[PDB]
């Protein structure tokens, strides 16, 4: 589901804050998801994967 | 053959004719059970089937007048008994909101219909206003008509005897609470109709014509047209009980009516009492205070003004001296009666003087004692400044008592 | 550009002034409601004064009780009424007259009901505005214009107001029928001792309120006559029709002053409109005064005049060329050719008594007669009993016959039949309906007609 | 012309209809007179409408500031506490009998509410509207509104316009539906058969029965019942196809072409307005009022009144 | 990017669950970094602005209701947060009456009724 991703994008991230191209782990997790996911995910999870994608695209090399 | 679908509005009838019927058996049981009471668990459980009894009842009625077309071919009568039963198993409460909003609604549809047909009467007008104004239900459109169509005050020349005095009724009984926004409206049906009220004025009942002037001024109207009733009281002052003599000073004083022969003639009902309470004192001494104001010394009668003043201050001694047999409810009253007598010269007994010093300390402890409920400054200083004048044996305790209240400013500010 | 809320409040109050009282122009008006449109107040914070200044020009420019500015001033007047001084309460009145809504009275009684507690505390620009606002709405609070009354009275007694103050009372008093005598007076007497102050233009409004209001007093009446005599060679047009009006209400015969206002208009009859024609024509129907040379040429004047009529204009004109005799065939066609554009825009009354004044000339055009009959399902309700039978009596003379009319007039008539057949003056008028129309028509009517009554 | 009350001077007359133009609210006021040539629309769009029967216009023609202000409107009309004011005005809403449901709607709103008022003379779509009915003049006859309930809103069943204009002597309308808010498949956007419009020689399609209790799919799959073989293998041929619109796209119709409306199922409401337009050399059939309260004609006059005032004219 | 734009349309057409709390979240996040477009597209801070205004406001402290009215209102939407009631019988205490006090201080609406209850 797309709750668990979250919480494992956000433990990365918020270890991130706390870096030599971690941003690509986290990322592939960006790029896991499947739309089947998306159209009954919870808003807590939408919220959740916002600010990881807004953090990570903060030094993101190329594009968003 | 022109169809035509006038009905009278007080004849032929459908089946909402039978629910009503039905509904009014339903509430005279429940005034039967109360006159039973005039036990408690023996009617209480009668009390539980007129309920239910009234419940189902009005269910199968919404849902008949909702399903097939029956408000249309229904006269004017039974609208008028549906409105106001609708209303009253409401204000009496029995009935569940939604169904309330919904029978209200339809109805509510089917007079403004009939409003565009045309068919609508005079009388009709203002009994649907005054018995949706009161249960204070609030459609726009409705409401807006039904003040445009008060504004043609030739329509109103007709209205029977009995109706002014239900509508009146109706609309005094339920002003101590009213809403703000149904004020205005209110006083547009008392002006639409007052004509006639003027022309029957020969004919209203005695205590009819207290109850109409009270109706009248509480809704803050005194419209000249009425002008003879007051006159009539004047008249026939002598069958009312000391009460309602009290009440009519009052009235007449709110009327301009009020001059010096006709309180002259008031004071000895007054009088009459065995027994003094409040509100006569009160409506006594500002009489007199008035009246004594009414004559004039600088005028072109300066020749018996002192002559009067003694007779009027013979009469206030002649009440002042029964003053210690009532009670007295604040302390407002008894600065009302005090200024009147300080600013009148009024003698009073100091029998008097002791027994309303003593219940103005009684009543004054508690505010104090209890640091809280109210007593404005002025009004102490005033109360104070009275004893002081007075001497300080009327009440030797509230003297320092008082003191000391001032002392820890347990009063406030009348503007604070 | 962009600027905050007070500053919107003061230009729009100026906008206000400029349209109400410095020439009406169009531009101006289009883009205050441009302006108005797209503009609100919930994210500034203001005082009670740029609120109610918002308040009262956008309801001055049409914007009804539905749209977003009217709605969030009208909910702050509701939750700050202690904010609500002496100095914005007219403000706020005046702004509520037009709307009916549900707060709006709330709000409007707030508003009474603290009025008539200041009543003491207040000083002339103060009862003067809220006396005029009060005037607006309609309100019925018998206590609030006594105590208000009162204070005027006191107030006259040192002599401070001027002229406009003197109008404006007079004319506020006036609309809201208070007749009180000692009122009016003490505004007498003060207006009377004010010396070279009250030129005419402030004159005429004052007369105009005192005939209006209808206290019966001759002297005061006659001593108006003679004041007024001196300026007659200093009005316009549209004074002289304000006297007339004035003049008819009083209901005196001043003789010598109607001559010399007769000749003082016939000089000014170039610049007599068509509203001052009917203004004229219907103050002499109601004083009852023949006077044939003026009215031939007000009548040749209104025939080269006929486009601008509007509805109160025919409704007044035609309802005095037929009680008074003098029949213009050409301008009656033109009139009847106008109505006939015109038909949706008759009121309760003009359209029973345009219709009973055409049946009563003989004169039956067939565009206006339908153009009027199809009408009259849609006002029937309105009427009364009298102007009822008065508008059956004119379509029977009318002969349409036809059902989709004349089913709500019966209808009406017989809401009504107690004063419809009461009335002596037409006892002779349900005959001819009756007559026209027989038995076979309406039963319930014909069965209570043939009763005895 | 009666004296008017010094502050009644700038109020505005009970019914809209009276002001001949736009108000000065929503975008400015009317272009000049040469100043009408850049809202043209493109002939490969013209084409396109002909062979599908509807087109989408390439830009949205309101922004949302604007279309923000039109939905307070629509939320305003619907209101079951405080009746709009103006409301009699009205030719139909579904408020009559002060209880409404899950649809609202109202025909001829724009006698009663403001900005709605200028919406009609917007030059955007009356010169689109021009140019689809041959490059003639333009006359508004009737506007109306949908607004849908919240996740149980109902759906509208297959529909050809004309099938309410037979008064109407030719086949010469146009229909603009815009979309007051982001519209979607799951939401209830509009599905319409691409080639409706060009069946049957332009003939009328037998109406079709529904149900108001059966769920969506049943109402949408009634459409087999209307056609026959012919029109069966074009259905094959053509499959319906639904249109989604965001905030601002304005969508042109045919009266012929079939047409219908999905239901509700998000978490709130959701608005679209339709306006139909006439053209010129148009007649009346029968004796009398078209529309409720509204002018009578004879059987052969040519339409026009106040009621059914002119948008644009060429030339 | 795909999925962004799923997620994006998604928040648009209005069929997430967004609670308070969640939209206080994007609104701060939005705020402070706006790295990717937030406060650009116009049709998303609708869609989210009427999440807000039909969600339950009840779960929040005064201030962060103000900050979501402020960046909303940056953007040309206007907004404003719901009241609050009083409170019933068994929830009154000397520290609901001063919050109820605070909220209406601190969101700069006032009300003369509630103060007098």
């Amino acid at each position: 589901t797309a709750l668990d991703v979250a919480m494992r994008v956000n433990k990365l991230k918020r270890l991130h804050q706390t870096k030599k191209q971690v941003e690509l782990d986290a990322w592939r997790d960006l790029n896991n998801l499947t739309e089947a996911q998306i159209n009954s995910a919870e808003g807590k999870a939408v919220s959740l994967l916002l600010n990881s994608w807004a953090y990570f695209a903060k030094y993101w090399e190329k594009g968003a | 053959p022109l169809p035509v679908s006038y009905s009278p509005g007080s004849v032929t009838s459908t089946a909402i004719t039978a629910h009503c019927d039905v509904l009014s058996e339903c509430v005279a049981k429940a005034d039967e059970l109360a006159v039973q009471l005039k036990t408690q668990e023996g009617m209480e459980e009668f009390v539980e089937e007129l309920k239910t009894s009234a419940t189902n009842e009005m269910t199968a009625l919404v849902k008949q007048m909702q399903t097939t077309p029956l408000l249309q071919r229904a006269g004017m009568h039974e609208l008028r008994r549906t409105l106001y039963y609708t209303t009253s198993l409401k204000e009496r409460d029995w009935l569940e909101e939604k169904q309330y909003t919904a029978a209200m609604r339809m109805l509510t549809v089917e007079v403004l219909r009939r409003d565009g047909d045309g068919v609508l009467s005079a009388d009709d007008v203002l009994y649907v206003t005054t018995h949706v104004v009161t249960a204070n239900f609030y459609n726009r459109h409705l409401w807006n008509r039904m003040e445009k169509s008060l504004l043609k005050f030739s329509n109103y020349e007709n209205i029977d005897m009995s109706s002014v005095k239900a509508f009146s009724t109706r609309l005094f009984k339920t002003r101590r609470g009213c809403a703000k926004e149904t004020l205005d409206i209110r006083r547009k049906v008392l002006l639409a109709m007052s004509r006639r009220v003027g022309v029957l004025a020969n004919d209203f009942d005695l205590p009819s014509l207290l109850g109409v002037l009270q109706c009248y001024t509480v809704h803050d109207l005194t419209p000249f047209h009425l002008e003879p009733l007051a006159i009539r009281a004047t008249n026939h002052v002598g069958d009312f009980t000391p009460h309602e003599c009290a009440t009519l000073a009052h009235v007449l004083r709110k009327w301009r009516t009020m001059r010096l022969e006709v309180c002259e003639r008031l004071v000895e009902r007054i009088c009459t009492s065995d027994q003094l309470t409040h509100h006569m004192a009160n409506a006594a001494m500002i009489a007199i205070r008035t009246c004594f104001n009414q004559v004039s010394d600088g005028g072109r009668n300066a020749m018996n003004a002192e002559p009067t003043r003694q007779k009027l201050r013979a009469m206030g001694e002649q009440i002042g001296c029964r003053l210690d047999e009532v009670e007295y409810p604040a302390l407002p009253v008894i600065l009302s009666i005090l200024d009147v007598v300080v600013t009148l010269k009024i003698y009073v007994p100091k029998k008097c003087l002791q027994v309303i010093f003593s219940q103005a300390n009684d009543m004054v402890a508690i505010v104090m004692e209890q640091k809280d409920d109210p007593i404005t400054a002025e009004e102490g200083r005033q109360l104070q400044a009275l004893l002081s004048h007075y001497g300080n044996d009327l009440a030797p305790e509230l003297s320092q008592r008082m003191k000391e209240a001032f002392r820890e400013g347990v009063l406030p500010d009348e503007a604070s | 550009s962009h600027l905050s809320a007070r500053n919107i409040a003061t230009e729009a109050l100026q906008m206000k002034k400029l349209h109400q009282e410095r020439g009406g122009n169009p531009m101006l008006a289009q883009q205050a409601r441009r302006v108005l449109f797209a503009t609100s107040i919930a994210g500034q914070n203001l005082d009670a004064r740029s609120v109610a200044l918002l308040l009262n020009t956008a309801v001055y420019f049409g914007m009804e009780s539905d749209a977003k500015l009217v709605r969030e001033c009208i909910d702050y007047c509701l939750k700050n009424d202690k904010l609500i001084t002496v100095d914005v309460l007219p403000i706020v009145v005046t702004a509520c007259a037009t709307l009916k809504s549900r707060d709006a009275r709330e709000v409007i009684e707030m508003q009474a009901q603290k009025a008539a507690r200041n009543a003491k505390f207040l000083d002339a620009k103060d009862v003067t505005n809220i006396i005029s606002a009060f005037s607006k709405t309609g309100i019925n609070h018998e206590k609030l214009f006594a105590f208000l009354s009162r204070r005027v009275q006191t107030l006259a007694r040192v002599g401070e107001f001027e002229a406009a103050h003197l109008v404006i009372l007079a004319n506020a008093f006036s609309r809201l029928r208070y007749r009180d005598k000692f009122l009016f007076g003490a505004i007498a007497r003060r207006a009377m001792s004010l010396r070279e102050r009250v030129t005419v233009n402030e004159l005429v409004p004052l007369i105009v309120a005192f005939s209006k209001i209808g206290l019966k007093d001759p002297k005061l009446s006659k001593r108006f006559a003679t004041k007024a005599m001196e300026y007659v060679d200093q009005m316009n047009a549209e004074q002289v029709a304000s006297m007339f009006m004035a003049f008819a209400y009083f209901g005196i015969r001043y003789d010598q002053l109607f001559g010399v206002l007769t000749n003082r208009a016939v000089e000014l009859i170039d610049e007599f409109n068509a509203q001052y024609i009917s203004t004229t024509l219907n103050a002499f129907q109601r004083i009852g005064i023949n006077n044939p040379e003026l009215f031939d040429n007000l009548a040749e004047r209104a025939l080269a005049v006929v486009q601008d009529h509007d509805a109160r204009d025919i409704s007044k004109t035609v309802t005095a060329l037929a009680h008074f005799g003098l029949k213009d065939e050409e301008l009656f066609k033109r009139l009847a050719s106008h109505a006939a554009s015109i038909a949706d825009q008759f009121d309760a009354m003009g359209l029973v008594n345009t219709a009973h004044a055409f049946a009563r000339t003989n004169f039956l055009q067939q565009d206006m007669a339908v153009a009027l009959s199809e009408r009259s399902v849609y006002v029937c309700r309105l009427l009364d009993a009298g102007e009822t039978r008065r508008l059956l009596w004119a379509l029977a003379k009318f002969q349409v016959r036809d059902p989709k009319i004349l089913t709500p007039v019966f209808n009406r008539c017989l809401a009504l039949h107690y004063d419809f057949f009461a009335d002596p003056t037409g006892s002779e008028e349900i005959e001819e309906i009756f007559d026209f129309y027989g038995p076979n028509f309406c039963p319930p009517l014909y069965q209570l007609y043939i009763s005895r009554g | 012309k009666s004296y008017v009350l010094k502050f009644l001077r700038g109020q505005l007359p009970e019914d809209l209809k009276d002001v001949n133009g736009a108000l000065g609210c929503l975008y400015g006021t009317l272009p000049d007179v040469d100043e009408f040539g850049q809202f043209v629309i493109s002939p490969d769009v013209v084409n396109s409408f002909h062979q599908f029967g509807y087109v989408k216009m390439p830009i949205p023609v309101l922004d949302h500031q604007q279309i923000d202000k039109l939905a307070d409107e629509v939320n305003e009309l619907a209101n079951n506490v405080e009746h709009h004011p103006k409301t009699e005005r009205l030719y139909a809403t579904s408020l009559a009998d002060l209880t409404g449901g899950p649809l609202f709607f109202c025909q001829g709103q724009w006698r009663a509410a403001w900005g709605m008022h200028d919406l009609i003379y917007l030059p955007t779509i009356t010169v689109a509207a021009s140019q689809i009915l041959n490059n003639s003049l333009v006359r508004l006859w009737y506007d109306e509104v949908f607004m849908k309930a919240a996740r149980t809103g109902p759906c509208v069943p297959w529909q050809q316009n004309y099938a309410r204009w037979q008064h109407t002597k030719p086949v010469n309308h146009v229909t603009v539906m815009i979309a007051l808010d982001t519209m979607n498949k799951d939401r209830g956007a509009p599905c319409l058969v691409p080639g409706s419009h060009r069946w049957r020689e332009g003939g009328l399609l037998p109406p079709v029965s529904y149900d108001p209790t059966k769920d969506e799919a049943h109402q949408l799959n009634t459409i087999w019942e209307i056609i026959n073989e012919e029109e069966g293998e074009m259905l094959m041929d053509t499959p319906p196809v639904t249109v989604d619109l965001r905030r601002g796209e304005a969508l042109l119709i045919h009266p012929l072409t079939l047409f219908a409306t999905h239901g509700n199922r998000s978490l709130d409401a959701v608005r679209c307005c339709f306006i139909h337009y006439m053209g010129e050399k148009t007649y009346a059939v029968q004796n009398g009022p078209l529309l409720p309260h509204t002018t009578k004609f004879q059987a052969d006059a040519m339409i026009q009144g106040p009621f059914y005032p002119v948008v644009f004219d060429p030339a | 990017p795909s999925a962004l734009h799923l997620i994006f349309e998604r928040c648009k057409l209005n069929l997430v669950e967004f609670t308070a709390q969640d939209v206080y979240q994007i609104c701060t996040t939005a705020y402070n970094m706006d790295t990717l477009g937030m406060l650009q597209d116009p049709d998303f801070m609708r869609g989210l602005h009427d999440a807000f205004r039909r969600s339950d406001q009840t779960v929040i402290s005064p201030f962060q209701a103000n900050l979501i009215a402020d960046t909303f209102r940056k953007v040309g939407i206007n907004s404003m947060p719901k009241e609050v009631s009083v409170p019933e019988e068994d929830a009154i205490s000397p520290e609901s009456l001063i919050l109820v006090l605070r909220n209406m201080n601190i969101t700069k609406q006032r009300d003369e009724r509630k103060i007098n209850e």
